[PDB]
């Protein structure tokens, strides 16, 4: 099993800055991992896949990056949609798992 | 000095690392085209069950390095990893480690001692994909030539239909 | 089948054939040497 | 797209429980399936994973041999049937599609998740 | 009024008939396989010792 | 395998490249019926042409 | 006086394209070269004799 450390679990962010999510895993896994937010209330969302490839639909000013075993998830430009938690997953090899997630708030 | 087995003996070997492994399903079977080996193997379509190899915890290993190393090497900067690795078994007793990729725009498996059967299917297959393109385009271009002489036959009758009839007739 | 309706043209709309297109080169024949030769193996 | 689940309850240690999951807005034969769990105040978790047409199926480590996943294309529809419940499977479980970025391939992300349902147990 | 078909029809077209390469299946083929090979020798060191 | 394949793509390239030469030659030869088929009647030359 | 290009041209030749084969480089292929199919015997005569 592949654990998948998230940090920080809960950070605050004011409307219109910049905020830096950081998830690493247990073993190098190359680049398969992807990213999740789930808003209070509604099911969650996929946001990255494979570290680098940006969802349909999704902002542009929102994206990921990292190698081997260090992975970051970075907003240039917080919204107020945006305040959630984030989850990063690995699908390297099985079983998948899920990061501790980051709850980013108002500050 | 005692080690662990599973861990120390393998059933399976690593043969080559192909950076392009083109896949295409034709006939109701794979068939993985290396453009780099000139080699093409054909599979079942359905992925080997790895953990029906006896004594083969090496080939999760060595083939999940040699995907990292050759990803990261060529593929990073211009192709995604779509999914985990698939495992075939191919003709004449090959497994073939597979992992796709998108563009950003209990037995013993007995391996065959001879390739060349392979090598052959890619040689006759490289040859004959091509020559059919050019074999189909001269087929489309002369319908679309014959189809243009007509809009000139019907006007050279009028001038003389003696000569034009009977070279048509026979 | 459908039947046309064809006005009289004008001078509002012009249209020209293409002109000879010059045809590929011949390609070009290997370049053999012929030679006796003795091939050797470890 | 819209994903909904039934079969959520109620159930005491040990026992059996089936959860179903409607599908529509996509090609339900086209795309693999997969069940999430979300423990009460905890992290996400993957149980199972049933390709397009079901002919390969992976579990988890903690759910291997006590869960079984399948799929019904005509109908469109998701099944995990339950057996064997623990107090540590009390969770919301969740019904998310693969994300398509291939034909037969299957990407282990989801893209598509359904409004989810309880399964408690307790006794 | 006479239908398209009632008029002999002769084709102005010099037709060229194209047939594409139908596809080759290759099979594995040895004269001798590995373990043949190994077996044409009257008498193995491996198994004699053991 | 390598004298195999250049035994085989050297001539049929040889014949694609004949065969090439040749159409593009046909085609500059048409035009010259082209030219002089459209004035007996421009509107059956036009249509096919034009598309 | 016009340029020869300010009329619309319209293509009166029956387009052919023609893609020659491109050239293939064959490189040597083993399965098991003749050093590993020595090696697969447990034991050798030569080398325990020596
Ligand atoms: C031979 O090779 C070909 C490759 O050339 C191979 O695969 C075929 O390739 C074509 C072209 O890519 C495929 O057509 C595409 O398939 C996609 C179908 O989408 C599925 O998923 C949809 C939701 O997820 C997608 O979209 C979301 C965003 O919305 C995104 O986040 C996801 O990551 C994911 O990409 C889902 O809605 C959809 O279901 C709808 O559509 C289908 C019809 O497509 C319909 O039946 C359903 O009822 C429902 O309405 C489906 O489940 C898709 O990415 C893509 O869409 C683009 O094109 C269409 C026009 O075609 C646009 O309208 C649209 O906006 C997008 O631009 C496109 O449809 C085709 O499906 C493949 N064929 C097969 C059989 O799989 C062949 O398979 C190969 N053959 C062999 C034998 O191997
Ligand atoms: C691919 O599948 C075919 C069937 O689709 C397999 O064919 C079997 O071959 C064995 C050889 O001993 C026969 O006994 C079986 O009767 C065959 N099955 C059928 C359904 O005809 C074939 O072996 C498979 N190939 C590989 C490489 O796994
Ligand atoms: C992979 O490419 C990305 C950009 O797509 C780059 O940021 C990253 O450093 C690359 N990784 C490696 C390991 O070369
Ligand atoms: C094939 O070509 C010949 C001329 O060589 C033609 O008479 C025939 O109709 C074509 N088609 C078939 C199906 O034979
Ligand atoms: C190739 O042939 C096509 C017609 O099949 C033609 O439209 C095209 O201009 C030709 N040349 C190139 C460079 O594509």
């Amino acid at each position: 099993v592949i654990w998948m450390t998230q940090s920080p679990p809960s950070l605050s962010a004011s409307i219109g800055d910049t905020v830096t999510i950081t998830c690493r895993a247990s073993q190098g896994i190359s680049n398969s991992i992807a990213w999740y937010q789930r808003r209070p209330g509604k099911a969650p969302e996929l946001l990255v896949y494979a570290a680098y490839r940006l969802q349909s639909g999704v902002p542009s000013r929102l994206s990921g990056s990292g190698s081997g075993a260090e992975y970051t998830l970075t907003i240039k430009n917080m919204q107020p949609e945006d305040f959630a938690t984030y989850y990063c997953q690995q699908y390297y090899d099985n079983p998948l798992t899920f990061g501790g997630g980051t709850k980013v708030e108002i500050k | 000095d005692w080690v662990p087995k599973r861990p120390s003996v393998c059933t399976m070997t690593k043969w080559q690392e192909v950076d392009e492994m083109l896949r295409s399903e034709y006939g109701g079977s794979f068939r993985f085209s290396s453009d780099a080996i000139s080699t093409t193997f054909t599979t079942n379509l359905t992925e080997y069950p790895l953990s029906r190899v006896d004594l083969g915890d090496c080939i999760g290993k060595d083939a999940r390095d040699a995907m990292d190393r050759i990803f990261a090497r060529r593929y990073n900067a211009t192709h995604i990893k779509v999914g985990q690795p698939q495992y075939y078994l191919a003709n004449g007793g090959f497994l073939i480690a597979y992992q796709p990729l998108l563009s950003n725009t209990v037995e013993r498996i007995k391996t065959t001692s001879s390739i060349e059967f392979a090598r052959l299917q890619f040689t006759y297959n490289h040859i004959q994909r091509p020559v059919n393109d050019m074999l189909g385009r001269v087929a489309i271009a002369w319908c679309e030539l014959q189809n243009h002489e007509l809009t000139l036959w019907n006007e050279a009758r009028k001038l003389n239909p003696n000569a034009i009839a009977s070279v048509t007739v026979g | 089948a459908n039947f046309y309706v064809c006005p009289p043209p004008t001078g509002a709309t012009v249209v020209q054939f293409e002109q000879p297109r010059r045809c590929p080169t011949r390609p070009e024949g290997q370049n053999y040497t012929e030679g006796i030769a003795v091939v050797f193996k470890e | 797209v819209q994903l909904v689940e039934t079969g959520g309850g109620v159930v005491r240690p040990g026992r059996s429980l089936r959860l179903s999951c409607t599908t529509s807005g996509f090609s339900f034969s086209g795309s693999a399936m997969h069940w999430v769990r979300q423990a009460p105040g905890k992290g996400l978790e993957w149980v199972a994973v049933i390709s397009h047409d079901g002919n390969i199926i992976q579990y988890h480590d903690s759910v291997k041999g006590r869960f079984t996943i399948s799929r019904d294309n005509s109908k469109n529809v998701l099944l995990l049937q339950m057996n064997s419940l623990r107090v540590d499977d009390t969770a919301m479980y969740y019904c998310a599609r693969d994300v398509w970025l291939l034909p037969a391939t299957i990407s282990y992300a989801f893209d598509f998740w359904g409004q989810g349902t309880m399964v408690t147990v307790s006794s | 009024q006479l239908s398209r078909a009632d008029i002999t029809t002769v084709s102005t077209f010099i037709d060229l008939n194209i047939t594409m390469l139908e596809d080759h299946e290759f099979v594995p083929l040895e004269v001798y396989t590995r373990h043949e090979i190994k077996d044409s020798g009257l008498l193995d060191y491996t198994e004699v010792q053991r």
